[PDB]
């Protein structure tokens, strides 16, 4: 309702979006919709829009995530690197706990995420795992688990940390001290 | 940004 040619806009993303890549857009907008969104992801930004949460720079943030900087010019005409500095005041829609594990996962290549199980292997004790799980599916793996929870993590930044990754562990601590977002019901 | 998000 209300036709609007954002509706157009809309549409045109999800095409885009490769099948891999449209689990993540279900996968941050998780939070914000409990799935009511019916089989087909191309109505879940319909959902949000009608919410009136869908602001034009989250859609800029959740193409960055899924590294489609050539469909920024193509759908909001914004520059890759004035998303790099746009991003550095971090700003986030929805909670940054959803986002933190998506923007974590695009970092971490192939090989991290096969080196992260063995690790996991320890703690997890060779749970339901395997290499073919992606990053963003092993984030819902410890879930299950209750390894890892929104306020507290400890284990993601020892594992990562083995990794080597001190970036990834940085960006983490941001967000513990940012647990501060006086959201409550 | 911001300032190129309104670009819808």
């Amino acid at each position: 309702m209300g036709r609007s040619d954002s509706a157009e806009v809309i549409h045109q993303v999800e095409e885009a979006l490769d099948t891999d890549e449209k689990e993540m857009l279900l996968f941050l907008c998780r939070d914000v919709a409990i799935d009511v969104v019916p089989p087909n992801v191309r109505d879940l930004l319909d959902i949000l829009r009608e919410r009136g949460k869908l602001s034009v720079g989250d859609l800029a943030e959740l193409l960055y995530r899924v590294r489609r900087f050539d469909l920024l010019k193509r759908i909001l005409k914004m520059d890759r690197k004035a998303v790099e500095t746009h991003l550095l005041r971090n700003p986030h829609l929805v909670s940054d706990y959803r986002v933190l594990m998506a923007e974590i996962g695009e970092d971490l290549d192939k090989s991290d995420v096969s080196s992260l199980i063995g690790l996991m292997k320890d703690y997890m004790g060779r749970g339901k795992i395997s290499k073919e799980k992606s990053f963003l599916d092993l984030v819902v793996e410890l879930e299950k688990l209750n390894l890892v929870a929104p306020d507290q993590l400890d284990l993601l930044e020892k594992c990562l940390k083995n990794i080597h990754r001190i970036d990834l562990k940085t960006k983490i601590q941001k967000y513990k001290q940012l647990e501060h977002h006086h959201h409550h019901h | 940004d911001f300032s190129r998000n309104l670009y819808d």
